[PDB]
RNA sequence: GCCAGCGAAGUGAGUUCAAUGGCUGAGGUGAGGUACCCCGCAGGGGACCUCAUAACCCAAUUCAGACUACUCUCCUCCGCCCAUU
């Protein structure tokens, strides 16, 4: 029953980051998750100290609700088109062990097949910009919903154009018609310093997609916590949690 | 003289829905008007969802200038379409406006008293 | 399928009743006393400018209440707190600004039942026996644990009391911001400022808002007709929607312009020169609402100009249990409210407004 | 042979319940010294996946557990050292003489090390636990508690 | 593993057979998308970008068979009367009219087209009373009886 | 081990560029509340209102049996833990 969990694609500078954190803490949010877009052309890996939130923010974000300390997550969104770049991401399962939730973005149907079949990821990114048609096979979706794969739908087409709005709503209606709507969570991107709307109306932005009259909000509020759970069971251990506790 | 007892139970007699929204304009160029807000509400649903769905029976209550707050009503048909139209951020001139909804009710009393904070200290 | 989801429904329940004050079967006093948590108590009188002092002294003395920051739950199960506040009066307690579908919410009943609605994590970490209450289809969202303190006060050495004490003290210390009140029904006086002196207790008075509205177009009613006769009387539900429109500080005529506002007043009606409006906002005790309802009943003893007065009470929109057994959920909104339309021949109307997912009592 | 070995039993009775639990105290010291001689590294910090490998590959027979979250609330708040282990349950002994049977169905156990605390989700840990140290531990399923 | 498709027949009723000769798949698709974009927004027109497509077209006959989804055929068939003002090389005014709505099932849709064509042949005969068309009618009846 | 086909009408649904569990209301069942009615063993029976009636999945010739995927639902054998006499 953990609400207020979305995925943000936002890094420009510290000032815009502080503004987005203050805006999210003001409106309705209690967990901020920052994505980092990495494409297949650059192939860069800077994982050790790239962001450093706690050394630069001031000790607490204050919200209007229960006034609880906001947990801040650092996630990685990897755009993967080539199959060799997917093999590079296969090589990163033992070399560098950070970035609690690993989010792959597929473009090839064979690569999307082996992503749901063999490749150990947390949440598959599905965004459609500038004419990307894609078919859906149902038994890997069944293995995905049996495993725990929550499908990410990162949306921000309303700010730039309207054709991008059309392709996103068409791909989302196709996803809701084929995937049947078991675990699909939607999230907003942040390039401009104000690209966030109300938290209760994200439920209707998912209800325009479909998925239920109420289990859209119930499914995002359950499956984002289940996504943090899946990332934690990938990070710590698959059945064990070992934490150093020195009182 | 008349004194008696009678139990009457209704099913969905509400037929209306009200929205209290506080406006958060980004730029300092606040050239608001009562007619221009209505024109923006018409032009948003037209390009976003439809001109047929833009002329839904809607009106504005307690339109406040400095406080930047208003109440919009639509009947029980296009409330979802109104929420999504105000979600997808239809603009007017090129200064992009953030439209953030405070509260929605089917009642003008539970909305008018308080629902959001319920104590502000 | 999706087009029907665009326009299906939010759920609505609106129940209207008519009754007598001099009737022995009238359970309005039980319905006010056994309703516990209240936020906004407003009353409306047509054709009355100056308020009497007897009602003004009742309005200015509806509180007070108390606010304690970070109070642990194991203070609420001590025998001193039971023998001091619970056994000697009506003690009311509720957590502050914790959502019922999102966060943990604890409430205390005057019968002695501490009822706490928890999520799955807190229900597993405390280890108390409860029941599955709020679902998500096949998954379970929120549990409710009820602990009857009056039965445990008779046997303080039982295993149940030490189990709950070990669960609250050492197993999972839960702290919340508590709103507190205590209706005194005891000869031994002991204030709450001296008991909770270790934590930052704050005494607060309810806010009083007074309004005198001009040229208000009030509908004409019949006492012995709920549905309303054609062309003589109006409907009580349209009068309730107009009541909400008046309490939203909105009262205008037809305005043909670009920003078209079509609003039909309930007709036939009567123009009222002065409308007195009072709103009390805070942690309202139901016994003060009982004295207010008795004073509004006895207001029509003298020949007055008001045909009917209005008493609307909106409760807390973030409480676990309201209307004596019913669960207050939050499906994108929804509240619970009750109204009184008091006539001059001791007849009244009992309205009940229900939000999205909540059961209605008789 | 199996039905011929099931004559008396190999399981506990009423008679070993009253065995004065302080006599079972050197089993905890044995397990603690076995953890001290197994890991043999404490001071700076080192490799929590080495700790997950030691907690997967070793037999947890005769160890201190405590139920920290479970689907039944009455199971939660139970500590003690464990004595038996079966397909989907295992049996522990607690304080003043009484023993409890905790099922590994949907629950998680806090285990106290010499200087560490480990949460173990007892969902996939099942099926004749000599199979755990043998083979076949893959990455399937998450547990929401 | 499949999706229940819906189909619809529409007749273009107009004179001046340059309008009958002015038909193309891309032009009709862009016309229907542009006239839905005026009536419906992104949600209505973009669902026609994935679900709606041209399926069967005849130039001289003027019968157009189109596809549409289960949750969108009401929106498509409500968007069909608002197809107005086709601007082209000449000043034309074409207009669609629905014959019958067939729930998928292309085979009986082709069956109903044959009976509609026979009704369009046989009823036009008595009012004209001309042998030059009647000879082609007799040839068409003979060729249909050879089938 | 081997050895036996019928091109002509149209399946208590028979489609194949691949239709058929759509809406409303009262009763069934699992529950809650009662200021309704009848009968006099504290009570019993009927009456009024609301919530839940899902998931697995989809037929192309049929049937029998076995399999795997189920949980609104019913008949039993049970185990553990909590509380009482």
């Amino acid at each position: 029953a953990v609400f207020a969990d979305l995925d943000l694609r936002a890094g420009s500078d510290l000032k815009a980051l502080r503004g987005l954190v203050e805006t999210a803490a003001h409106l309705g949010y209690s967990v901020v998750a920052i994505n980092h877009i990495v494409d297949f052309k650059e192939k860069k890996q800077e994982i050790e100290k790239p962001v450093a939130v706690s050394e630069l923010f001031t000790t607490l974000p204050i919200v209007q609700g229960k006034s609880r300390p906001i947990k801040i997550l650092t996630r990685l969104t990897i755009i993967v088109s080539d199959p060799s770049h997917c093999n590079v991401l296969r090589a990163t399962s033992s070399r560098a062990r950070l970035y609690d939730v690993v989010a792959v973005f597929p473009k090839t149907e064979k690569l999307f097949h082996i992503a749901c079949t063999h490749l150990d990821v947390d949440l598959v990114c599905i965004t459609v910009t500038e004419k990307l048609p894609f078919y859906f096979k149902r038994p890997p979706i069944n293995v995905a919903i049996d495993r725990g794969l929550a499908f990410e739908l990162v949306y921000s087409p309303a700010i730039k154009d309207s054709t991008m709005r059309r392709y996103t709503i068409s791909s989302a209606l196709n996803l809701m018609q084929i995937c049947k709507g078991k675990n699909v969570i939607i999230s907003s991107a942040a390039e401009r310093p104000l690209e966030i709307r109300g938290p209760y109306d994200v439920a209707n932005l998912g209800l325009l997609f479909g998925l239920s009259e109420s289990d859209a909000k119930a499914a995002v509020s359950t499956n984002c916590r289940a996504a943090l759970l899946h990332g934690e069971t990938r990070k710590t251990a698959f059945g064990i949690i070992s934490t150093v506790k020195k009182p | 003289p008349a004194a008696t007892y009678e139990r009457v139970v209704y099913k969905n007699p509400s037929e209306y829905h009200y929205m209290k929204v506080c406006l958060e304009f980004q730029d300092c160029g606040v050239g608001l008007n009562a007619a221009q807000f209505k024109q923006l509400l018409i032009s948003a649903v037209k390009d976003l969802f439809g001109e047929v769905d833009a002329a839904l029976p809607l009106d504005i209550l307690t339109y406040e200038e400095k406080t930047l707050s208003a109440i919009l009503r639509i009947c029980s048909s296009g409330l979802v379409k109104l929420w999504s139209s105000l979600t997808l951020l239809g603009s007017y001139k090129g200064k992009k406006c953030a439209f953030r909804v405070i509260q929605v009710s089917p009642f003008l009393l539970a909305l008018s008293g308080n629902s959001r904070e319920l104590v502000l200290d | 399928a999706t087009l029907r989801r665009l326009r299906e429904a939010p759920r609505h329940l609106l129940v209207c009743e008519k009754s007598n004050f001099g009737n022995h079967k009238s359970r309005h006093r039980h319905l006010v006393q056994t309703h516990y948590y209240n936020y906004r108590v407003s009353f409306l009188i047509p054709e009355c400018g100056i308020l009497s002092e007897e009602l003004k002294n009742l309005v200015m003395n509806t509180g007070p209440y108390y606010f304690v920051k970070n109070l642990p739950l194991h203070e609420l199960i001590t025998p001193e707190f039971i023998s001091t506040f619970i056994k000697k009066g009506s003690c009311y307690a509720l957590t502050y600004n914790t959502h019922i579908d999102e966060d943990n919410t604890v409430a205390l009943l005057p019968n002695g039942k501490l009822i706490l609605s928890l999520d799955k994590d807190t229900y597993e970490e405390t280890g108390l026996q409860g029941h599955p209450s709020q679902f998500s289809g096949r998954k379970i969202m929120k549990f409710i644990v009820s602990i009857d303190l009056m039965e445990l006060s008779l046997n303080l050495d039982s295993k149940k009391y030490e189990r709950i004490s070990w669960s609250f003290k050492e197993k999972k210390p839960l702290k919340f911001d508590f709103l507190l009140a205590w209706h005194k029904t005891g000869s031994e006086e002991s204030t709450m400022m001296s008991y909770f002196s270790k934590y930052q207790i704050q005494e607060h008075q309810p806010k009083v808002a007074l309004s005198t509205l001009r040229d208000l177009q009030c509908p004409v009613l019949q006492s012995s007709e709920l549905e309303g006769t054609p062309e003589v009387s109006c409907r009580a539900l349209e009068l309730f929607d107009w009541l909400g429109a008046v309490f939203s500080n909105v009262d205008l005529n037809n305005e043909p312009n670009n920003f078209i506002s079509t609003y039909c007043c309930p007709e036939p009606s009567t123009v009222v020169a002065k409308a007195y409006l009072c709103t009390i906002t805070g942690f309202i005790l139901p016994e003060k609402i009982c004295l207010l309802l008795e004073h509004l009943c006895h207001y029509f003893d003298e020949p007055k100009l008001a045909p009917w007065v209005t008493l609307s009470v909106q409760g807390f929109a973030d409480s676990p249990v309201s209307w004596e057994k019913n669960e207050h959920g939050f499906r994108k909104g929804g509240e619970h409210l009750y109204n009184f339309v008091i006539f001059n021949n001791q007849d009244y109307w009992l309205q009940m407004a229900v939000g999205a997912n909540d059961h209605c009592p008789p | 042979l199996s039905a011929r070995q099931r004559r008396e039993l190999r399981l506990f009775d009423i008679k070993p319940e009253q065995q004065r639990y302080s006599l079972f105290l050197p089993l905890h010291e044995l397990w603690k010294q076995y953890i001290r001689d197994l890991c043999s590294g404490l001071k700076p910090d080192t490799q929590p996946q080495m700790i997950q490998a030691k907690l997967l590959k070793a037999d947890l027979h005769g160890a201190i557990i405590s139920v920290t979250k479970s689907k039944c609330p009455s199971y939660v708040g139970i500590t003690g050292i464990l004595l038996q282990e079966t397909k989907h349950i295992f049996k522990i002994i607690t304080k003043e003489d009484r023993l409890k049977v905790i099922p590994k169905l949907n629950c998680v156990f806090t285990v106290e090390t010499d200087g560490f605390i480990s949460y173990i989700y007892g969902s996939k840990f099942q099926l004749r636990s000599s199979e755990r140290s043998a083979k076949k531990f893959k990455a399937k399923g998450t547990i929401d508690l | 593993v499949r999706f229940k498709h819906r189909y619809l027949l529409c007749e273009l009723v107009s004179d001046d057979p340059r309008c009958r000769l002015s038909l193309d798949d891309r032009v009709l698709s862009s016309l229907v998308r542009d006239t839905i974009a005026r009536v419906h927004g992104t949600f209505g027109a973009a669902a026609c970008s994935i679900g709606f497509a041209v399926r069967y077209l005849n130039a001289y006959t003027g019968i157009v068979l189109l596809r549409c989804r289960k949750e969108f055929y009401q929106l498509v068939w409500s968007a069909l009367p608002f197809i107005t003002y086709l601007e082209n090389k000449g000043h034309r005014y074409p207009c669609f009219f629905n014959t019958l709505h067939v729930g998928g099932t292309i085979r009986t849709c082709q069956k109903f087209l044959i009976q509609y064509n026979r009704r369009q042949l046989l009823i036009l005969l008595q009012n004209c009373t001309d042998e030059g068309e009647r000879e082609a009618i007799q040839k068409s009846v003979t060729r249909s009886c050879l089938l």
